[PDB]
């Protein structure tokens, strides 16, 4: 024909009139990326790779069903805990071993938790017995587990 | 649309799939084509000396007028179930101005 | 070459080596490119300075083959009907065939004899009509084309004290459309010269391969969109 | 071609767009390159130097084909209603067709006889009336246009002792209009030649094809704007 | 093509195919160049060196039909109201028709018969004034322009002992302005020939598309404002 | 050469890549572009102009080594079996062979004897039709196309009160394409000439080198895409 | 005064309204046109491609 | 014609002379906005 031009994407933009966009990034992108990840792929765009399903066995083999919607998380050093509402109002933890979470339910109560006020937490590491986790709600009281 | 890109399978190159469509509109015009490749036909998508290059969509409206503007919104995706990693390293795109 | 060909050769051609390199034609653009070939190449391969070899139709043998399923003779009809008013006396109106393209060969046959038509010029006419006798030699009778509605019209100046019985007319055939699939598939209402199905070419396949190769010249320039290219190649559309 | 077709191929040849969102190029203008196009292929193949070929209205099989559908016969009417004056002695007036483009041959019936008329230049008038008898050759008569209003007026000088009972004109038609739309529809009041409604092409399909490509090369001349492809595509406006 | 069809495709075509690329221009400014086109052309047209063609007003049918609507015959009157001087002894003054662009034959009915008008050169009648007759041949009559105020005197020297009694002109008429709008509507009182009304052409329509090309290059030649550009298209001018 | 050399020294030529990892050039275009140089060469090497050195079908050994494996013998088949209208009365309608390229010697045997057919231009027709006698020499007869359906039809005129026995045509054979792979193998449904299969080259050995480095040029030149470069190599296709 | 511009209404395109007048001005001139837009006739503002 | 200008809008300047004024810049603007609000228009003039 008579004339070319070359894109290379350098980005993700938005925000700026079609007539004045810079041909160096992208309009708009779906599970991309950019960044060299599992591959020498940097300023080159590449695919999302997917997810694992990750079994939660109990410690005696048997699977661990989660109860309801999960309010917060708290990852300590390896042990993630779980603060989840449903029929009950559970307490989780999970331990990563190779390839199953090593699922523990440390409660299941009435410790009256709302979906309307999730969980933030901070956790702490004195030694291999005495590791807290201090949770708040915007409802009730602060409490501790360890 | 004269892109270069690539997709493996598992340390295998598969020098037959890349894009499954190139949706390309403007203000007043939306065209979109499969990109499929055949190698005794045309088609829309055709590769040659390890680069790929796909002929623009032309109008729904009309089916007969070529993208004409000013700009131009260019996507191109896969839209097939897939499980690849699909390297893209760029596009240039060939107009008549 | 079958229509798929004609199609799938354009692209091995205009398109880069079927590379998706050039612009990319549809299938209507294809088949308008085609039948717009064929009538150049028509055109220029009757006149003997419209080709680059300085021959006419039947120059040489390839010439004979390259118009030889175009040639049709047929018969023309008295124009009775219609009591229209002609520019000589003793003027028979006779109507030609509809699908003409070229006259090449016209003849009479008259109670005195065959005649063989000798097509006059305006020029002639008025110098051959300020003599004494004004008629044709023994052997041959004049032709002038006469108002003529949605047809070829033309008026048969053979010689007083004779009737005319028949007119042979050879011509060339006007070509039919090259159409390289069912354009209202995809295109609503959209015809070449009145078709709007798959329609071959009806010449000898020695002038496809030029067919083809000037349909890519055409597809070429047009997309090139240079006046000067357009200028160019449009010297070859007579 | 039909009127649909001429713009179908106009835009897969110039390539433009039949959406009205972007105006692209519309149907009015297109119906008045079409036109100008045709007035200029008519005018450059009747004149043999006009085209490439050098060949005019009957130097060829073609040529004779081209003008075909265009070649009309008609009587010319006196013009004793306006008393007017001649420039001759022994002229009668006769008014020709309305729709007249070029003449071709004219022929005038006498008491003596038909007689072929010869267009004699104003040159020629003053040579041949400055001798002792001052009369035409025996088997023809001179002709001069004279005084016209919104037509075209003919003294035909024919020899004295004799009276004029026919006038025959055998002349080329003037071109109907391509229109390629009813004009009306979008366009408020606009005309192409005083026509608004759909013109089919009124010559033969033969040079269809020559109109086409010349009308694509006015359009892309007249876009391109530039002085220089203007004066040279104006060129072949005669 | 009426005026308004003038206007509309002067835009089809000097304003880069009605899209408001090109300068613009008013209807004054358009009125003003379609007249000096038509002037142009009809001094281009006339002389045969000035066209393309190498042809005249009578050296072809084209030629004919192109003055067909600007000849006319009109009558001499004698100028005996102003009693001025002659530069011929035996000369009658005659004034000519107001409206002459140029005169093409010329015949004076005398007593003895009707003579054809040579116009002779300021050469000539020195030449043929130096001899012992020093009349003209039998069949013709001498003409030169004499004293002329705001109109056109010519003597005829007619052959002694004869007497003039009737003096007939066959001329180009001067044609009418083409102007598109009633300019003094918007522009205050512009005239372009006098006339500040819509006025038609009053030529055939065979020149119309010359007339509108004209001046469409003339347009782009005023507009590029380049001095080499006015002075290459001002060649034309005559 | 074989098919598979064909291939091997066309990508030893052209530098492709026999992988399909990268596409490279294919074997369809491959033999698609061999088959039309070899049409070309054909077309170039019997016309004498078409070549460099000027020499035709049998202006040298070479030549004459050249055409030798596509020189093909076969007799007319009479058209008895359709009433179809011929343009002369004593004229009998054949059948040419289907394959049928370019009619190098024709002749026919009558109970007179055997004489030389002369293909008779549409001109010759006309003026050796308008003399008294209307008949060929004594040893020879005439040949005009006439109306053909999906063939080649001959109007064979033979001097009247003889028969015609036999028409024996010599001729150049239709060339079959050069394919190098089995098309249905990895293209669907295309074609080369109707053919599907490997089609060795039917040709001398001479001429495939010729072959190979046409289809070369075909390939750089239609892969570079310019419009001057197709125009150039159009030029080599008659 | 060649210029890209677009009116729209509710996701939908407006091809024919985009502009009403046009002042242009100095220190001893000054004119201005309505910008109207007739598809057949000439007109001060038009679109094409 | 012979020559042209392009006139891209970052803001709106006064104060400037005429003859030295920038060709990025609008005079004066009335109900226009040049930043991207409820649509991608960003140096893009737009209405409120």
């Amino acid at each position: 024909a008579l004339k070319k031009e070359q894109h290379f994407f350098k980005g993700m933009q938005r925000d700026l009139s079609v007539s004045k966009f810079n041909p160096e990034y992208a309009f708009d992108a779906q599970n991309i990326r950019i960044t060299a990840r599992e591959h020498d792929t940097l300023l080159s765009v590449s695919n999302e790779k997917g997810n694992k399903e990750i079994p939660l066995q109990s410690p005696s083999g048997d699977p661990v069903v989660i109860d309801g919607v999960l309010l917060g998380q708290n990852v300590l050093n390896n042990y993630v805990t779980l603060f989840t509402k449903g029929t009950n109002d559970n307490i989780y933890r999970l331990e990563n071993k190779g390839t199953y979470f090593e699922t523990l339910i440390l409660f299941s109560g009435n410790l009256n938790f709302s979906t309307d006020y999730p969980i933030e937490s901070i956790s702490v590491y004195e030694n291999n017995n005495i590791q807290k986790v201090y949770w708040v709600d915007g409802l009730n009281q602060a409490r501790v587990i360890n | 649309v004269e892109f270069r890109a690539d997709s493996w399978d598992s340390d295998n190159l598969i020098s037959n799939k890349t894009f499954d469509t190139l949706d390309v509109w403007n203000e007043y015009q939306h065209g979109t084509t499969p990109l499929t490749n055949l190698l005794g036909h045309p088609s829309p998508l055709k590769k040659k000396f390890r680069i790929w290059r796909a002929n623009i969509p032309r109008a729904i409206a009309n089916n007969r007028d070529r993208i004409r503007n000013t700009w131009a919104y260019i996507k191109l995706g896969m839209n097939t179930p897939n499980t690849y990693r699909t390297e893209f390293h760029d596009a240039i795109i060939h107009y008549f101005a | 070459m079958n229509v798929n060909e004609f199609s799938n050769e354009f692209d091995v051609l205009y398109n880069n080596i079927m590379s998706n390199a050039a612009p990319g034609l549809n299938e209507y653009e294809k088949s308008v490119l085609l039948t717009k070939a064929q009538e150049e190449i028509v055109k220029n391969y009757f006149e003997p300075a419209g080709n680059k070899y300085g021959k006419g139709l039947d120059d040489s043998p390839k010439r004979q083959i390259d118009f030889s399923e175009l040639i049709k003779v047929g018969e023309g009809v008295l124009n009775t009907s219609a009591p229209t008013i002609t520019f000589d006396k003793r003027a028979k109106v006779y109507d030609l065939p509809a699908d003409l393209f070229l006259v090449i060969n016209e003849a009479v046959d008259t109670n005195a004899g065959t005649k063989q038509i000798v097509p006059i010029s305006y020029s002639d006419y008025t110098r051959l009509m300020s003599r004494p006798y004004k008629e044709p030699v023994k052997y041959q009778a004049w032709r002038i084309i006469t108002t003529s509605i949605n047809n070829i019209s033309v008026e048969l100046i053979v010689n007083s004290n004779e009737t005319i019985t028949d007119y042979k007319v050879r011509y060339i055939r006007r070509p039919a459309p090259i159409i390289t699939t069912n354009l209202s598939s995809e295109y609503g209402d959209v015809t070449i010269n009145g078709v709007s199905t798959v329609s071959e070419c009806e010449l000898n396949p020695i002038i496809h391969s030029e067919i083809l190769q000037r349909a890519v010249e055409l597809a070429k320039a047009a997309y090139q969109g240079d006046l000067q290219a357009s200028v160019e190649l449009g010297q070859r559309s007579e």
